[PDB]
């Protein structure tokens, strides 16, 4: 029986909330989050990873930097590239740049990635319980999401198929009402200190279980 | 594609994109030295508006206006073919 609640922030798996600002790099933040957790699991050291490295360097794997991308192609870039620079060595400037990856500054690697069984919240729950924080895509397109502040986000027009935003499931739980605990990349001033509770086990709300993946380290 | 610009056809004559076009073009020219064909929106930490514009004293120019979650606007870019 899987636990009734998981919060990987309590185990030291999760960096503070970051801000993608004016760049369509949510895919890159979702990917660094999942890789930060898997590297922590392997090493015991939490190290902030470069979204800018992903934005600048993962075009050959079919990402388009601030114009959009996919967590899986980010994980594929790190695999093919043999590394990924730290946030500190390769800081975030929120614009498209020419690749300036340095292998000397690599602090992370992966061998590939695992896709969670599409559209299966019970699969996502197993993955979150057993692996750590999971990269997911959601429909964040509704003004209700922008002004989210507390409680369980539910949005009746939310698509489980048209997904526009990469985020990170860092756990799950229930209010005294089941939710996914989601880390966003819109700074800590948005939502609940940068976090949102998304309705869990309500027919894959906002597509949270549609495109879930994590890197293999 | 995920987090991509979404083209917004036939929105070109909406007052909102006319004000944004004017805001964009006037911001750019005011901070230059000396002297709507397409609308696209992108969900970021806020919203980007990428407006393709026909400008004349003729040029095809692309500009991006960023509006952050506090509703503060800025012109991210402005250039012409």
């Amino acid at each position: 029986d899987l636990p009734k609640s998981v919060d990987w922030r309590k185990k030291g798996y999760v960096t503070p909330v970051k801000n993608q600002k004016q760049c369509g790099s949510s895919w890159a933040f979702s990917a660094t989050g999942a890789l930060e957790g898997q590297m922590f699991r392997k090493t015991g050291k939490l190290v902030s990873l470069s979204e800018q490295n992903l934005v600048d360097c993962s075009r050959p794997q079919g990402n388009q930097g601030c114009n959009g991308g996919f967590m899986a192609r980010a994980f594929q870039y790190v695999k093919e590239n043999g590394g990924l620079d730290s946030e500190e060595s390769y800081p975030y400037v929120a614009v498209d740049e020419i690749c300036k990856y340095r292998p000397e500054n690599s602090v992370a690697q992966d061998t590939g990635f695992t896709v969670v069984a599409p559209g299966k919240e019970k699969a996502l729950m197993k993955a979150v319980a057993t692996v750590g924080p999971i990269s997911v895509a959601m429909d964040a397109g509704h003004s209700s999401f922008q002004f989210y502040k507390s409680g369980i986000y539910f949005e009746p027009d939310c698509s489980s198929k048209n997904l526009d935003h990469g985020v990170l499931v860092v756990g799950y739980g229930f209010e005294g009402s089941k939710y996914w605990l989601v880390k966003n990349s819109w700074g800590p001033e948005w939502g609940s200190n940068g976090y949102v509770k998304i309705a869990k086990d309500k027919n894959n709300h906002c597509g949270i279980a549609t495109a879930a993946s994590y890197p293999n380290v | 594609l995920r987090g991509g610009y979404r083209e917004r056809p036939n929105h070109q004559e909406d007052p909102k994109y006319l004000e944004l076009a004017h805001y964009a073009t006037s911001t750019w020219s005011a901070q230059q030295p000396g002297k709507v064909l397409k609308v696209e929106t992108q969900t970021v930490a806020g919203t980007n508006y990428r407006l393709t514009l026909k400008v004349a004293e003729q040029r095809t120019c692309t500009t991006v206006i960023y509006q952050n979650l506090e509703g503060e606007k800025s012109v991210s870019s402005f250039g012409c073919a």
